[PDB]
């Protein structure tokens, strides 16, 4: 016996990878070396998974400081915690009385913000956590489009938000 | 091939699936690396991918891009957001199903791409006959509650599981409606 | 070699992709029969005449014939003549000496047919009638519980001794319900 020989849709968890390789070779011989991939494989999943989860608490991520279709997912998943400390950014005060009484109601839900994750997932699938902060990290970009991340203060605050 | 088709599907383009916006996702389909075996059931599942970015797009291009809004039904208003909420909604079981592929391509990466095309044969009906119905009122500048009417006619359909489909995104655009005429009446 | 080497090893290109065909073999005629006919044919003086034919195994035929059984078109086996898939008269296998071969893979191709005609009819619904649209959805419900079962017989060959008679014979209650 020598086996079956399945193909290169059922051969893969190695010549997957193999493949990635030949493609990324072939890429850069077809443009000249001037495309540069920066290794989008190696760190693996559970690394990357610890990496985009502490990118959502408010601290920096591996590639971003204030396969290769892992650029789309990352990108989008990496905005979403820039944009969070953006927030801690306008928020960081201790003037009108409303005003500051509005920027600790929007701690009461940042707080939140910072516990929905690493309250749900440990570490899981990399599809997960883009599908699961799909539907509120929505919200959080709607937050920098609501603020000012001419504005509102104070009285003017206190008509316009009613 | 295992985690690349995912990617593909989740509405990630990548290298492999590449990103037009006259023909959606395309294999690259010039090497000889890979067969025409292969080729046919990869197109199939291509389709699924392209009309799934166009739905993302469309939902978050209108939905959550102003505060709450002069007018067109089929640029603004509260109908066509409460649309764009019905149609995300209905398609969460498209993310729990490629979340279950996930975990098979753990189990055993050398299943056949055939089990993978049957799984997702179910949605190959169901996606092309959603996207009219969206691309319908867009098109002709369809206004306030036509775009309920239009959604109506199409729940009348001669497939189940799109009717079903359907009439969760009418019970959505129906509970504005309900919410306005609570206060109004 | 180094990935040409990978490739040659764990996935096949060898008719399909032009890498001509250096199968091993036990030789000795119950699986040396085309070769024993042909230098037959040689001996009793054809005049020459080579038949160029450019030897696929024999589970990569069942194997292809199974994904044009299911459902799904475009193989590379299997000329087509208009959107009719017909025999290949281009490939060969080590014995049957290729007039077997041409009848069995015949009967096959007459399903291939009736399969391709009604998937195509499928799909020119998609691109109403309330009549035709709830037959097609029948048909497509036969075919959906038709194409797992030869999908799963597809997966169980990677997991033994497979020819043609045992794979045709256990596809006889789907191959009578097809006509």
């Amino acid at each position: 016996g020598h086996r079956e020989e399945p193909y290169l849709t059922e051969a893969g968890r190695d010549a997957f990878d193999k493949f990635c390789r030949l493609h990324q070779g072939e890429l850069q011989l077809l443009a000249g070396g001037v495309l540069q991939a920066p290794q989008p494989v190696l760190v693996k999943e559970c690394e990357l998974v610890k990496d985009v989860l502490n990118v959502l608490i408010g601290v920096v991520s591996a590639t971003f400081s204030l396969p290769e279709s892992i650029s789309s997912l990352l990108s989008e998943v990496a905005e979403y915690g820039t944009c969070y400390t953006r927030l801690s950014h306008f928020s960081l005060q201790p003037k009108g009385l409303v005003f500051q009484a509005f920027t600790s109601g929007l701690r009461r839900y940042l707080q939140y913000y910072r516990a929905c994750v690493l309250s749900t997932p440990p570490t899981l699938s990399l599809l997960t956590i883009g599908f699961l902060f799909k539907k509120l990290g929505r919200q959080l970009r709607y937050l920098a489009e609501l603020c000012g991340v001419a504005f509102p203060t104070g009285v003017k605050l206190l008509s316009y938000l009613y | 091939m295992i985690h690349e088709l995912l990617l593909a599907l989740s509405g990630y383009p990548g290298s492999i699936f590449t990103w037009n916006k006259r023909s959606g996702l395309q294999v690259s389909q010039d090497f000889p690396f890979l067969h025409p075996s292969e080729t046919s059931v990869l197109n199939r599942l291509c389709r699924l991918g392209t009309d799934y970015i166009r739905f993302t797009e469309f939902i978050e291009q209108y939905t959550g891009h102003v505060q709450q809004q002069q007018g067109q039904g089929g640029l603004h208003g509260i109908y066509l957001r409460a649309f764009c909420t019905g149609l995300d909604s209905v398609l969460q079981p498209y993310r729990q199903a490629l979340l279950d592929l996930e975990q098979e391509f753990l189990g055993d990466p050398h299943l056949s791409i055939s089990h993978v095309n049957y799984f997702l044969d179910q949605f190959q009906l169901l996606f092309p006959s959603v996207m009219v119905v969206v691309e319908q009122i867009k098109s002709q500048k369809i206004h306030g509650c036509q775009i309920l009417e239009t959604v109506y006619k199409h729940s009348c359909g001669g497939l189940p599981p799109v009717r079903s489909a359907l009439e969760k995104i009418l019970a959505v655009c129906h509970g504005v409606m309900y919410k306005q005429l609570s206060a109004w009446m | 070699p180094d990935d040409r080497s990978w490739l040659e090893h764990h996935v096949v290109h060898q008719y399909w992709t032009a890498r001509p065909s250096q199968f091993p073999h036990s030789l000795h005629l119950h699986s040396n029969l085309a070769a024993v006919w042909d230098q037959h044919l040689y001996s009793s003086d054809p005049l020459y005449v080579p038949d160029d034919r450019v030897l696929v195994t024999e589970t990569q035929v069942i194997r292809e014939t199974l994904w044009l059984l299911s459902g799904v078109k475009k193989l590379f086996i299997f000329q087509l003549i208009d959107g009719k898939v017909t025999v290949r008269n281009n490939i060969i296998v080590t014995h049957l000496t290729h007039s077997c071969l041409r009848s069995v893979l015949e009967q096959i191709a007459a399903y291939g047919q009736v399969v391709f005609r009604l998937q195509e009819f499928i799909d020119e619904v998609m691109g109403p009638f309330r009549t035709y649209q709830a037959f097609m959805w029948a048909l497509y419900k036969y075919f959906i519980s038709f194409k797992e079962e030869l999908a799963e017989i597809e997966k169980c060959i990677i997991n033994t001794t497979i020819t043609l008679a045992i794979v045709v014979d256990k596809l006889a209650p789907r191959l009578s319900q097809l006509k």
